[PDB]
RNA sequence: AUCUGUUUGGUGGAACCUGAUUAGAGGAAACUCAAAGAGUGCUAUGGUAUGGUGACGGAGUGCGCUGGUCAAGAGUGUAAAAGCUUU
RNA sequence: GCGAUGAUCACCCAUGGGUGGGUACAAAUGGCAGUCUGACAAGU
RNA sequence: GAGUCCCAUAACCUUUGUACCCAGUGAGAAA
């Protein structure tokens, strides 16, 4: 299960690649995206330039999570919420919040990298 | 009172310096100052097993 | 015990009520604790064993009363000035504890004054520390009626009248057993206590 | 619209009238959620009308197992047609905010005028009314609320369980525990009893060697007296009177007091034994099948040891104290009282018929060897 | 409800004799009422197998109490001759246990057949 | 709880309108204490009825979806039920009115060819129809005489009507010039109040219970809240989230208004911002 | 065995250490004189002469809570005059020590649904009077809301897939407002298609979801493996 | 032992260095006087305030209102029905 | 004519004794083990 | 002047009399 943010879905529709499908065939695996709603409070307030990457991550296979906080910082809670539990894939392509989280140990780093996604601290991908 | 703390005052220092009594225990590293309220108590081993505590 | 021979069970407890046991301000505790409780209900082939093991401390405690009236009347039968200073059951005490009348006759005041505690005293001797200053003789009915450091005075001035008594009676040949001795040492005694109680270390 | 409030509680059933409705769609908001903490704003919702008291703990078992099972007893039946109005059954029926959806059915079923409400409304006045309690009822009721909780909840508990007081192993180990104690109570008594009796004569100790053989024979002989008919319950008899006549020791209140001590002696000695016969029954009520085992004074003593029947149950068999050949006769006769004990506890009501074949068991292989 | 209540099927009944004859080989199989509750204080426990036909019943009926207090499955199997017979052992048993072990080669078994007999639980 | 009841996917294309209904079937009994029922037209000429399993009174214990399917032969535009006697009407290529019972329109009650953009029923004087034409007409109809009653021709487009419901005669219109009108349906010659203070075409009016103020949401991206009698802006709503308010609804609390935006959501706010939803002690409510 | 220890209350209230050369987590007891699970004790001779009180060794081997003590939590809400909602009592071999924990002045409703542990636990609850122990499905609360009011902590030592629902029912009925919520979350018994990980993270997104702010986890490693503790306060209103 | 000189424990606290603080650092008393903070308790209850300024009240009548029952109408259904619906 | 409802697992003599190490209980005018000080104080 | 109410109403040791010994394991046992 993978926790996407707004640069990733901006830089996928881009590179014309499927969220899900672009997940499965980097992975080789079965992917659950996961949008948070500060990541969905984010694509909402870049405005009406963004309405495709809106309507593209308002998607029934991309299920959602409920994020408990004040403000709409997703680097804050995807980071926080994935050096809580260690169960995640950050997919993204902040520089920062990519230094973040390969700082932070056990959690693999997923990024639109050409034409297709990869993957970097899950050790095993093939 | 003062009246008892010399009396367990010593096992109070064993309790203290616990780390260098056996050669192979080796304690985690806490400091363990002598406590405000304490209370000297003696283990009831029951009635039921025998022989492996006792 | 009284009580459960009285009444038995909570119900029973509601039908019934008691005056002779449990004065006048617990019953409604108890018609309460009856009404709401979080206890069973017994059976009767236990109750009455409940019943049996209540009468039989009644009649404990009823030997246990007739038991103390025997001492007090072998007491001051045999030691009655000492039944006169220091009471029936600590004078007892004394004298089973020194073993015979006559050896604690001959010990000294300052002997009948520490005499129960000798583990104190041997202690606080053996290393150089402060002796104890009541001993057995701290139960006396003066001893309780004293307050502070003069307990510890009024200890020896008792134990020096007891003396006085106790080798009186051991040592007596036309005694009458009618506490004359005790009697005025225990008057010397009391008016000591009133003369160290009527002082007082304020400044008025 | 939530028109009135039933508070089911232990001490009765309580009517409440609802004043203000709370906010529907700002109920998850939270002036809203904490304004059922404080009570000075709760009491503008919430006013009570009427409080039916229950009769006792019976009639509150009854209710408790009711309102349990989501039915409508007689006691709600009187208190809702005290209290709410005569509505329609098919145009605006009268609104009551239950907290139990299949309660609400029984509710219909027996005042077709009412619609019942138990949703996040209905649910949070009545958690209001819950964390409130006392304040609301202004004084009217007797009992504290939380005592007859603890006795109702003890009550339901036992109901649903079937707890039978006859089968409680608590008895058997305060009987036994009780009956050591005794034993060793009537010895040193009546030891100084034939210490302080040493000096009257000290033979009869030496003829009769039993505590309350001797306590009774002396309660009543206190003297020399020849009419030696009456003292055999007699060579025994006949060698005391014998000794009576060649008296070789040396009062009157002194002699009182021992035969007062005596009669104690023989108090507690037939309080024993009453006892004996009373955890004997007890035991065979209890542990029928451990009694008929091994005895019912060593069944006793075995659960008591063990601490309880349960503790006894599931014990392993390889780790019961029971009380070669000889060393593992043993053994048999622990593995085979476990199995008993097994038996004894989890039957709800047990025979005997298992401890007998385990009995035959164990004899057959004593017997073998 | 009967006191042997969680009884299994005959699908669920083969499964669990199939697994306990291969903990058995596997040395993974304590057999015996005493011996399983042994292993069942001691922790050592992965479920527990109650046969519902011995001829006292309440001599297995202690070990479901014991399961309850450690979480520990147990289920009734209506044999105890098959039970035996499946232990690998020449007499009727009446209750067995699997052992957990981590270096053994039918975990995914014991764990599916747990599985199993847990949602029937 | 702010969470759905249920999801349907309705139509294949737009659903133009959707409202509420109380069914009055008069073979079946409509049990409103369990299901509540929501029709709804689409573009791709179908009007659906729906019930819905609630959770709002605990008498009972089941089918939910689609209890039937008018069908017109053209698309649809807008509906609105009728407040009794199981009616509604569909605007669309042409005004029709329909009952739950028959699967066929009753009447078609259009004044000329031109089609239809929007329908209100009244809420008192309940048999009085009022529609938007896409040729800038605002048409009355009345269902006693099962006619169109008077039209009159603005300058733009009306986008949307609501009836006053405590008036019973006064309606506002919101249309494409950037501002609301107060008509009276007894004199439609002049407004008598315009509500002037957005900056692009009013999309959707509606009227507080209380009938004392409207809450107008427009084409940009803000809501407005205005005193019925005034003629400006009380409050403005607006959100760096909110694209384009094309539905608002003023609840029946008369202190939420809920608004449906075109990037997908529905959100609520405070009609008095400042004011808040707990019960008031006497001292602070003075 | 026979060895003799010095008593130190503990950080969290109502729980104590006995130092030795091995220390013992250690609680008061409430019915001196008898084990209940056949855990070591201690007596002490507290200074009408000194009276023989004494103290009970708590097992973290077999006692989620006391794993979760003396792993470290910073809060655990079981205080000495609180009321407890324990749920799935299994036995009496944690609720006793919470009991105990708790005090004479206060309350734990011990909550099974199972028969013959629920015969133990009266048996247990008449030597220990702050115990109501409550025979009843925790899954349905309004089958129990007569008996309990008002608690301050619950404790879910239940083992049931639907756990967060029980908790969150339980908690909506009973439980007040920044009052105390202690889950012991088994991976294995909620579901073991997935890793431990991702069956806490997905619990405690529940409680959440159920308006219950978690304030702290513990895995509790070297007691259990694959376990839990998550405690969290009944927010209410404005996990924000 | 006019042997020994290490360790442990108490007393003592030079020089350098580091950290904090500074109208030097405290201490004791209370049915003392003030300044503030936090928590808890208490029906803490007018959603628009008594049944009534002879302008009023009470009694009775008439209108109004509520509930069930029966009958009639109407719809729907049907060979006829029955049933169901009915602001 | 078996068994998991459990098989199995200190010194001296041509079942019986001799010699003692631990267990509990009770006893002891057995032991530890030795019964404080000694002339001022209170008041006016 | 002065440490008992905190088990000298006691604790431990020694000797003397009374009753015993010197759990786990887990598939074998018999011929
Ligand atoms: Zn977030």
């Amino acid at each position: 299960q993978v926790l996407i943010d707004t640069n990733f879905i901006n830089f996928s529709i881009q590179k014309k690649v499927d969220i899900v499908r672009g997940m499965m065939d980097c992975l080789l695996a079965k992917c659950n995206p996961l949008i948070t709603d500060c990541v969905m409070a984010e694509l909402e307030k870049l405005g009406p330039k963004y309405r495709i990457a809106l309507k593209l991550a308002r998607d029934p296979r991309i299920k959602r999570l409920s994020c408990s906080h004040k403000g709409t910082y997703a680097d804050d809670c995807l980071v926080h919420r994935v050096l809580q539990h260690k169960c995640y894939i950050v997919a993204t392509n902040d520089a920062g919040l990519k230094q973040r989280i390969r700082k932070i140990p056990g959690i693999p780093l997923m990024s639109v990298g050409g034409h297709a996604y990869v993957i970097e601290k899950l050790p095993d991908v093939f | 009172d003062d009246n008892m703390r010399r009396e367990v005052q010593r096992d109070l220092l064993l309790i203290k310096h616990r780390a260098a009594l056996d050669p192979k225990r080796h304690y985690k590293k806490q400091r363990w100052e002598v406590p405000e309220r304490f209370a000297i108590g003696t283990i009831i081993e029951d009635k039921s097993e025998f022989y492996s505590s006792r | 015990a009284r009580i459960i021979l009285t009444m038995g069970i909570r119900s029973k407890a509601s039908e019934t009520d008691l005056s002779e046991i449990l004065p006048e301000e617990i019953e409604e505790r108890v018609k309460t604790a009856a009404e709401v409780s979080m206890g069973t209900e017994i059976t009767q082939t236990d109750l009455d064993n409940i019943n049996a093991l209540a009468e039989q401390i009644v009649e404990f405690a009823a030997y246990r009363e007739q038991l103390s009236n025997y001492l007090s009347a072998r007491m001051k039968a045999i030691a009655p000035n000492l039944t006169q200073l220091v009471g029936e059951l600590v004078g007892a005490r004394l004298i089973a504890h020194s073993g015979s009348l006559i050896s604690l006759a001959k010990s000294p005041a300052s002997t009948i004054q520490i005499l129960g505690a000798e583990k104190a005293l041997f202690r606080a001797l053996k290393t150089k520390h402060d002796t104890p200053k009541y001993g057995l003789l701290y139960h006396a009915s003066l001893v309780g009626q004293a307050t502070g450091k003069n307990k510890g005075k009024i200890a020896r001035v008792l134990a020096a009248k007891a003396a006085v008594s106790l080798r009186y009676d051991a040592l007596a040949e036309d005694r009458d057993d009618s506490g004359d001795i005790g009697l005025e040492s225990r008057a010397k005694v009391e008016n000591r206590l009133s003369q160290l109680e009527g002082r007082d270390l304020r400044t008025t | 619209p939530i028109e009135y409030l039933l508070f089911e509680e232990p001490t009765g059933y309580a009517v409440f009238k609802v004043k203000l409705q709370q906010d529907d769609i700002g109920s998850r908001l939270k002036e809203v959620q904490e304004q059922i903490n404080d009570f000075g704003a709760f009491t503008k919702l919430i006013e009570l009308v009427s409080f039916a008291p229950f009769k006792g703990a019976a009639e509150a078992l009854e209710n408790a197992n009711d309102i349990s099972e989501g039915l409508v007893s007689e006691s709600l039946k009187a208190i809702l047609d005290l209290n709410l109005p005569k509505a329609s059954s098919k145009k605006k029926n009268i609104t009551l905010a239950i907290s139990d959806k299949n309660l609400g059915p029984s509710i219909k079923e027996e005042f077709p005028y009412v619609d019942c409400i138990s949703n996040e409304l209905a649910q949070d006045l009545i958690r209001g009314v819950r964390l409130h309690g006392e304040k609301l009822f202004k004084g009217l009721q007797s009992g504290d609320l939380e005592r007859a909780q603890l006795g109702l909840g003890h009550a339901y508990s036992r109901a649903k369980v079937k707890f039978s007081v006859q089968k409680n192993d608590n008895h058997i180990i305060q009987a036994i525990a009780l009956l050591d104690q005794l034993d060793k109570d009537i010895n040193t008594f009546a030891m100084r009893v034939k210490e302080w009796y040493g000096w009257h004569f000290p033979e009869l100790a030496k003829l009769v060697p039993d505590n309350y053989t001797f306590a009774k024979l002396v309660l009543f002989i206190k003297d020399k007296a020849d009419d030696s008919l009456h003292d055999l319950a007699n060579e025994d008899s006949g060698i005391a009177q014998r000794v009576i006549d060649n008296a070789r020791i040396s009062s009157e209140t002194d002699m009182e007091n021992v035969c007062v001590f005596a009669q104690r002696v023989a108090s507690l000695a037939d309080y024993r034994r009453q006892l004996y016969d009373y955890l004997c029954e007890k035991m065979h009520t209890v542990a029928p099948n451990l009694s008929e085992l091994i005895g019912e004074v060593i069944g006793a003593r075995l659960i008591s040891h063990a601490g309880s029947l349960t503790n006894l149950s599931k014990q392993a068999a390889s780790t019961v104290q029971i009380l070669k050949n000889k060393g593992r006769i043993s053994r048999y006769l622990a593995n085979k009282c476990s199995m008993a004990s097994r038996i004894d506890n989890y039957s709800e009501e047990p025979s005997n018929v298992f401890g007998s074949v385990l009995k035959k068991q164990v004899e057959q292989r004593l017997e073998f060897y | 409800n009967p006191k042997a209540f969680p009884l299994a099927d005959a699908a669920l009944t083969q499964q669990i004799l199939d697994v306990v004859q291969q903990a058995a080989n596997l040395r993974q199989l304590k057999k015996g009422a005493n011996e399983a509750t042994k292993t069942l204080n001691r922790g050592i426990s992965e479920f527990i197998i109650m046969a519902a036909d011995c001829e006292p019943i309440e001599i297995l009926l202690h070990l479901p109490l014991l399961c309850e207090d450690k979480n520990v499955p147990y289920v009734f199997v209506p044999s105890r001759v098959a039970l035996g017979r499946a232990c690998g052992v020449s007499r009727p048993v009446i209750a067995a246990s699997i052992t957990t072990n981590d270096a053994s080669a039918i975990k995914t078994q014991i764990y599916a057949v747990k599985d199993k007999i847990e949602t029937l639980l | 709880t702010r969470e759905e009841f249920v999801s349907f996917k309705a139509h294949y294309g737009l659903v133009t309108g959707l409202c509420v209904t109380q069914p009055r079937f008069h073979d079946k009994k409509p049990d409103l204490k369990s299901q509540n029922f929501m029709l709804s037209c689409s573009d791709d000429k179908t009007v659906k009825l729906w019930s819905i399993n609630v959770d709002d009174y605990s008498n009972k214990n089941n089918e939910e979806g689609l209890i039937r399917t008018f069908d017109g032969e053209s698309a649809f535009q807008g509906i609105d039920s009728h407040r009794e006697n199981s009616t509604f009407a569909t605007g669309g290529a042409k005004i029709h009115l329909w009952d739950v019972n028959r699967l066929k329109p009753v009447s078609d009650l259009s004044w000329g060819a031109d089609n239809i953009t929007s329908l209100k029923f009244n809420q008192n004087e309940t048999d009085i129809l009022a529609s938007t034409g896409s040729d800038n007409s605002i048409v009355l109809y009345d269902l006693r005489t099962n006619s169109p009653t008077q039209k009159i021709v603005q300058t733009m487009r009306t986008n949307a009507i609501c009836w006053n419901p405590m008036e019973a005669f006064n309606f506002v219109t919101a249309n494409e010039d950037h501002n609301a009108y107060y008509y009276d349906m007894r004199n439609l010659s002049r407004s008598l109040n315009v509500f002037k203070d957005h900056v692009s075409a009013v999309m959707d009016v509606d009227f507080s219970p209380t009938g004392d103020e409207i809450v107008t949401g427009s084409y940009d991206k803000s809501i407005r809240i205005y005193k019925t009698n005034h003629g400006h802006s009380r409050e403005i709503y607006h959100t760096k989230r909110m694209q384009h308010v094309f539905q608002v609804k003023y609840s029946m609390d008369s202190k939420y208004i809920i608004s449906g935006s075109d990037d997908g959501n529905v959100r609520l706010w405070r009609s008095k911002a400042w004011e808040r939803s707990n019960v008031k002690t006497t001292r602070e409510k003075n | 065995g026979g060895a003799k220890v010095v008593i130190e209350p503990h950080r969290h209230a109502g729980v104590y250490i006995a130092r030795g050369k091995e220390d013992l987590l250690v609680t008061k007891n409430m019915a001196p004189g008898e084990s209940v699970y056949g855990e070591k004790r201690i007596s002490v001779e507290e200074p009408v002469p000194p009276t023989k009180v004494e103290y009970r060794v708590w097992n973290p081997f077999r006692s989620k809570l006391a794993a979760g003590i003396m792993g470290g939590l910073d809060e655990l809400f079981i205080a000495p005059g609180k009321k407890v909602l324990y749920l799935g009592a299994a036995s009496g071999t944690s609720v006793s020590h919470v009991s105990d924990v708790v005090g004479p002045e206060g309350v734990v409703y011990a909550v099974e649904f199972s028969h013959r542990p629920g015969r133990e636990l009266i048996s247990m609850a008449k030597k220990r009077p702050n115990i109501i122990p409550i025979i009843e499905d925790a899954r349905h609360p309004q089958k129990y809301r007569m008996l309990i009011g008002m608690v301050d902590c619950v404790f879910a030592d239940v083992a049931q897939p639907d756990q967060a629902r029980i908790i969150a029912l339980n908690s909506h009925m009973f439980l007040k407002d920044q009052g105390g919520v202690v889950i012991s979350i088994k991976a294995n018994c909620i579901d073991s298609t997935v890793d431990a990980e991702t069956v806490f993270a997905r619990e405690v997104q529940k409680l959440r979801e159920e308006r219950i702010k978690p304030l702290e986890q513990l895995t509790l490693e070297p007691y259990e493996r694959d376990h839990c503790i998550v405690v969290g306060r009944y927010m209410r209103s404005g996990l924000k």
